[PDB]
RNA sequence: GCUUGUGGCAGUCAAGCGGCGACAUUGCUCAUACCGAAGCAGAAUUCGGUAAGCGUCUACUGAUGAUGUUACCGCAAUAGUAAUUGAACUUAGUACGAGAGGAACAGUUCAUUCGGAUAAUUGGUUUUUGCGGCUGUCUGAUCA
């Protein structure tokens, strides 16, 4: 089930895409074959929508969401918001944040039931994230890393953390998520696991450089089968 | 310096004559190949770039777009040309018998002092069934191979103190030259509009004389490959509106243009900056050939055009919007 | 050092080398001169040409030494492999001669340049200039013999397989081309001549394969009956970290007597005991029992033309080397099927629709065609006032002016 | 193109958590020719750390500019400038050293370097 | 599109006009013209400048809140659109302008009280 | 009908020239582009040729001055001429290749320099000698 692809000959799959259990988002740009990578492995399972965030190709890093909705930065344009709402199922809420941080994909990590946020985020937005996503939120830093969404990848089946997350760090975090966690690397030693790949309960895509042991580790920990 | 333009001497005249026209098309319907206009300042536009494979594909982009005042053009006559070993030669020319006062002024310098004895014997040549006029036209059909129309701008319709119509030739295209001269026959004393010669997204080139600097400036230039975005019917309303804005606006900015008056006739929005300052006459030609590129073929989904006063920093696009701004009045 | 040497520059023949350098200076230096020219200018004019000519020879000699590795400093394995294919004394002599020629060229420059810079006539500078370049031609001209040998080695050394002694390898050995040659191609993607004549292979081969997510490379011997060709395998067996596999036949291939193979095995027994050898075979048991005396060897009766037995031996060899809330899944996910590479009815992708539109780059990616609406009905259609429910609220806005249009002070 | 505001030899602060205090730029990677080509937002420039990690004395490493502080024209229409200029430390392949980046980060630079955007939380 | 109002003057900044400033706390600040940008550096207080809507509404020169004005409401909860909604909302814009213009029919003479 | 690329001394032999003697002979002393060959598998590369492209009082120019009189529109004999380098998508991780690595054609998108224009906007730039403010000087003084 795990797929090995690239965007514009780039191994950072999570930078230019954002996927969930109910919908898929892909960045537009000079290249277009990246769209077919998900379509070939998804088809009609979940919709795939071409869209930009603030005119950038880093949608994956600038946005965070779950199967029940999407969370977009303060700089999102109404044209993108209106187009996104009209190209997604009814059960997908969209709203902008009002906070100093903008790179939601790097500053925030969420799954279908639990979420992790920057400890310095304001208290007001914590309620909004829970309400919009319908998920629990915990202020946490993976092994002291401040950008949880960039160095951590989470899902219902399991999660992945950057290699510096020792076993002690993995175990303590597993209590909050109550799921198995593995510390390693993707795309042949890329410490940014979150940006290097995107995974859900039934599909995982990684960069071309992803070695066989790395691909198998992702498959085993995330319980693809 | 660039030896392609040297020596950097004076231009021939304020008006620039088109040295070359589109080659030929002996199958397409007869139509004009050029037009005339004036430099109506400049403005700014915002549009979504539908160019594939671009760094800003589907993103909004800002670009300065020049507006040229192109009032309707009326044909005063036609010119026939015949190939010769020494080059093309003008065989014969005819006139419409009712040349406007603006055209009649073009042939006089001290117009007020002159008796104003313009075309009179030629005008009397129309006192019969056209035997004299038709015979001169017949030889052009029998002998001429390429036909150029004599037309002038409706200067009286422009906010210019000149009132002296600019007169220049425009080359025709089409097969069966008999039809080409017949086309001119119908248009004698009639007017033509830019919409019948140009269209949106078409690629054109403009030729004019650059701004002077009191040995600098005052030279003819032919900056090629300028894209037409909008060809607006200035006489009609909502010329400055857009499909996705649907608010009635006029392209003329508040307070008009610098050193230019209001626009009340047909106009063309052109990419880039056509050479020549304000009040300078510009002649339009279409690409000199069938250019084929993605940039040329790409259409423009115009979103919004800036129409704010340039005499300082603008705030509103129309006085009606200024209501959301008074002791001196009440 | 890396396991590849294809980057060595080509060693041009002495006849071609002489022309290249001499012609290079002529085209890259001035030629017009007259006896009336200044003495200082003439000497400088000739000095640059002489200096440039010497540099050209030095550059080629300098580059040759850089590209060619030192035979005794690469690796104990590659040391002998190069020595067996390229005689050490001849190899060192060629490199040593090149260095000597370069040193003589430097002597040529120092001797004549000093003499030339103190000249006082055009002929003296001109004649001395020819003398300076005359010895360079003579030195190179007599160097033709070693140069030819270097080029032959250069065109062959770079072609040698990039075998890595350090990483894991699987040596293949046995009676000449008794099933062994075809074995390498079976393990992984590789090509070896299968025509079964005695010495079907004259040089080493490598075939890469992965097990346990770890890289392995199988190595095939040229053949063992001494012969110089066979000497290549002897050093490969000794200086390569591997568990060598011995090949034999019992019933089908070559019909050769196992007695000779067993006796030949004992000849190599002392040398390659430290490799945990294994024996593969395509009173017979008693003959093999003599080889079984070594605890670290096993006999595997097998067929060399099917994968089942190939993996049986390989699997043991690989071990020997190393012995040293609930998730949400929409029903549509499992209702569909995995992508079919060639099914005409497969779910077509934008990667294919683009070709239908004239190409990839020319296709204008349309954000439409994947739209969700109650009904489209248009498909093509201060803007904050588009939110619904505003029209209903207008009922609480009409009567605002009724209380301000009939009272003074803004009337 | 955008207006240049970082001439060769300039010094500014560091916008990453690598611990560097200030950065000194001596050249621009892929330097053009004509007046030297001043650096700009998103460009990679060879820079040396003035103060911070003591081991970096006279050490030149590639750096990516994330702020310019000089007003420039953007294709988005608006003209804007940053409060201060700063860069980040990364290898030629874009492997950011600092695990996190703070402060304004140019939108063009973030899109140009996928990993830098992943390491930036205050982009735009 | 959907231009933002200048914080220092409340004047909308059309595309290609005005300047913007990005701080470490960016909270993007937009200046409609060079005067506001230069004035902002000089620490001129909006509550004191007599020519900015911030002072005019704060000082009582004009009204502060109105029923139509409360619906500025830069909403961020889009719903699936339809042409009927778009067409109807256009009528609301005309009514919004009409009532707002009707509201723009009085306080610039209400302040004349005491100067009858 | 000067110039460049191949040494001094000594010795054998000789195609020939009529006893002399060519060459062989022994001793020491380009980064760009297009073609042809190269164990050139790919990438990169050398060699040879082509373009010599491409790089580490008077010269000039402003101005004036019988071809019936003037004005408009034209042709062109002639002189000059310009564009240049690099980068991203896709074709690609396919062809090739045990492996490591890894192209090309076509179709698209950008950036540097050079040059002709533009001042829509950004700026060095103020005799808006336009507003508001200030210092001395006012007239006895609100008025300057
Ligand atoms: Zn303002």
């Amino acid at each position: 089930m795990a797929t090995r692809t690239q965007f514009e000959n780039s191994n950072e799959i999570g930078v230019f895409s954002k996927l969930t259990n109910t919908y898929c988002l892909v960045a537009v740009g000079g290249s277009e074959n990246f769209y077919s990578a998900f379509e070939a492995e998804l088809g009609d399972a979940i919709p795939i929508v071409h869209t930009t965030i603030a005119g950038t190709r880093i949608i994956g890093r600038m946005t965070a969401g779950n199967r029940r909705g999407l969370l977009v930065p303060t700089q999102t344009t109404d044209q993108e918001l209106q187009h996104l709402r009209n190209s997604l199922p009814d059960s997908v809420k969209i709203q902008r944040v009002e906070e100093r941080l903008s790179a939601l994909g790097n500053v925030i990590c969420c799954n279908d039931y639990v979420a992790l946020v920057h400890p310095d985020i304001d208290r007001e937005t914590e309620e909004l994230i829970s309400d919009v996503l319908g998920v629990e939120v915990f202020r946490q830093t993976i092994s002291g890393n401040i950008l949880v969404g960039s160095y951590c990848s989470l899902s219902n089946q399991g999660g992945l953390v950057h290699p510096q997350t020792s076993v002690q760090d993995q175990e303590e975090l597993s209590s909050l998520l109550q799921v198995p966690l593995v510390a390693g690397t993707v795309n042949r030693g890329s410490s940014v696991v979150g940006a290097g790949m995107v995974v859900n309960d039934y599909l995982a895509v990684t960069g071309l450089d992803t070695t066989a042991p790395e691909l198998s580790v992702i498959e085993s920990i995330f319980r693809l089968q | 310096g660039h030896l392609g333009f040297l020596p950097r001497k004076r231009a021939a005249s304020i008006r620039a004559r088109v040295k070359a026209f589109p080659k030929d098309d002996r199958s397409k319907p007869v139509a004009l190949t050029s037009f005339l206009g004036y430099k109506a300042g400049m403005t700014t536009i915002v549009r979504d770039l539908d160019r594939p494979g671009s760094k800003f594909h589907k993103r909004e982009v800002v670009e300065a777009v020049t507006v040229v005042d192109t009032p309707p053009v009326v044909v005063v006559g036609v010119v026939g040309y015949v190939e010769t070993p020494r080059g093309l030669r003008s065989l014969t020319t005819v006139w419409a018998e009712h040349l406007s006062d603006e055209v009649k002024r073009r042939f006089y310098k001290n117009w007020y002092k002159s008796k104003k004895k313009a075309f009179t014997k030629y005008s009397a040549k129309y006192a019969q069934d056209g035997a004299g006029i038709e015979r001169e036209l017949a030889r052009i059909k029998k002998y001429a191979s390429v036909v150029r129309v004599l037309v002038h701008t409706q200067i009286r319709k422009t906010p210019l103190a000149q009132k002296k119509a600019h007169l220049a030739e425009i080359q025709l295209n089409g097969g069966s030259i008999s039809e080409k001269v017949d086309w001119a026959r119908e248009h004698f004393e009639k007017t033509v509009a830019v919409d019948s010669v140009f269209e949106q997204n078409e690629m054109i080139d403009a030729i004019a004389v650059t701004k002077g600097h009191g040995q600098r400036g005052y030279h003819s230039r032919t900056s090629i490959n300028h894209k037409i975005y909008r060809v607006g019917k200035g006489d009609d309303e909502a010329n400055g509106a857009t499909s996705f804005d649907r608010t009635k606006k006029t392209i003329t900015p508040m307070g008009g243009f610098v050193h230019y008056g209001e626009i009340k006739n047909d106009f063309i929005m052109v990419k880039g900056c056509i050479p020549g300052n304000r009040k300078r006459i510009v002649t339009l030609r279409k690409s000199l050939y069938t250019n084929t590129s993605r940039k040329a073929l790409e259409e423009v989904s115009l979103k919004w055009i800036d129409t704010a006063s340039k005499f300082g920093k603008g705030r509103f696009q129309t006085p009606a919007e200024k209501h959301a701004f008074l002791k001196k009045d009440l | 050092m890396q396991l590849s040497w294809k980057d060595i520059p080509t060693v041009a023949p002495a006849n071609d080398l002489l022309d290249i350098v001499l012609n290079r200076t002529q085209r890259k230096t001035p030629t017009v001169i007259r006896p009336g020219f200044k003495i200082t200018r003439i000497r400088a004019f000739y000095m640059r040409k002489v200096k440039y000519t010497g540099e050209g020879f030095v550059e080629k000699f300098e580059d040759i030494l850089k590209g060619f590795p030192n035979i005794n400093d690469v690796h104990p394995f590659h040391r002998d492999l190069m020595d067996t294919l390229y005689e050490k004394n001849h190899y060192k002599i060629s490199l040593a001669a090149i260095s000597r020629a370069k040193s003589l060229v430097e002597q040529v420059a120092r001797d004549y340049v000093r003499l030339l810079k103190f000249g006082q006539s055009l002929f003296q500078c001109k004649q001395l200039k020819r003398a300076a370049l005359g010895r360079m031609a003579t030195i190179v001209k007599k160097l033709r013999d070693p140069l030819a040998y270097l080029e032959q080695v250069r065109q062959h050394i770079g072609r040698l397989p990039s075998i890595d002694p350090n990483t894991r390898t699987l040596l293949i050995c046995g009676y000449p081309n008794v099933g062994k040659s075809s074995f390498l191609r079976c393990i992984t993607k590789s090509d070896v001549d299968v025509q079964p004549y005695a010495f079907t292979t004259k040089s080493l081969y490598v075939g890469h394969f992965d097990y346990k997510y770890l890289r392995f490379q199988a190595i095939d011997t040229p053949g063992i009956l001494m012969n110089n060709i066979e000497m290549q395998s002897i050093y490969a067996i000794a200086h390569l970290r591997s568990c060598v596999l011995y090949f034999m036949d019992l019933s089908e291939q070559c019909g050769f007597t196992i007695e000779a193979q067993v006796k030949l095995f004992h000849s190599i027994k002392p040398l390659f005991a430290n490799k945990s050898v294994m024996v593969v075979i395509n009173e017979r048991a008693q003959l093999l029992e003599s080889v079984k005396e070594v605890p670290g060897v096993e006999i595997m009766t097998s067929s060399c033309q099917l994968e089942e037995n190939v993996m049986e031996v390989r699997n043991k060899a690989c071990e020997k080397l190393l012995a040293s809330r609930t998730p949400f899944i929409p029903e549509s996910v499992k209702n569909l099927k995995k992508y079919d590479p060639e099914d005409p009815n497969r779910r077509k992708l934008a990667r294919d629709i683009e070709a239908e539109n004239g190409g990839a780059g020319v296709f204008n990616v349309n954000l439409k065609d994947k739209y969700l609406l109650e009904d489209d009905e248009w498909k093509n259609d201060v803007y904050d006032f588009l939110d619904p429910e505003i029209a209903a609220k207008l009922q609480a806005l009409e009567e605002e002016e009724e209380k301000l249009e009939n009272e003074g002070f803004y009337n | 193109r955008i207006s240049l505001g970082l001439p060769v030899g300039a010094i500014m602060n560091c916008a990453d958590n690598s611990g560097a205090r200030n950065l000194y730029i001596i050249a621009v990677k892929g330097s053009g020719s004509r007046r030297l080509p001043a650096a700009s937002l998103g460009d990679m420039v060879m820079a040396t750390v003035k103060k911070g990690k003591p081991e970096l004395r006279k050490k030149v490493m590639p750096a990516i500019v994330v702020r310019q502080a000089k007003s420039w024209r953007r294709r988005d229409g608006v003209f804007l400038y940053f409060e201060d200029n700063a860069g980040v430390i990364a290898n030629p392949k874009g492997e950011m050293k600092g695990s996190a980046i703070t402060g304004p980060v140019g939108k063009e630079c973030a899109d140009l370097w996928p990993r830098v955007a992943s390491n930036s939380g205050v982009v735009v | 599109m959907r231009i933002y109002q200048c914080h220092f003057c409340s004047s909308p900044c059309y595309p290609g006009h005005g300047i913007m400033f990005v701080r470490n706390d960016a909270k993007e600040f937009r200046f409609c013209r060079s005067k506001c940008h230069k004035a902002f550096k000089q620490r001129r207080n909006p509550r004191k400048l007599k020519w900015t809507k911030a002072f005019r509404k704060a000082a009582g020169k004009e009204l502060a809140v109105d029923s139509t004005l409360t619906f500025a409401q830069r909403r961020n909860v889009p719903v699936r659109y339809n042409r009927e909604l778009v067409a109807t909302t256009l009528k609301a814009m005309a009514r919004i302008e009409e009532i707002r213009q009707k509201r723009e029919r009085a306080f610039y003479k209400n302040r004349m009280r005491g100067n009858k």
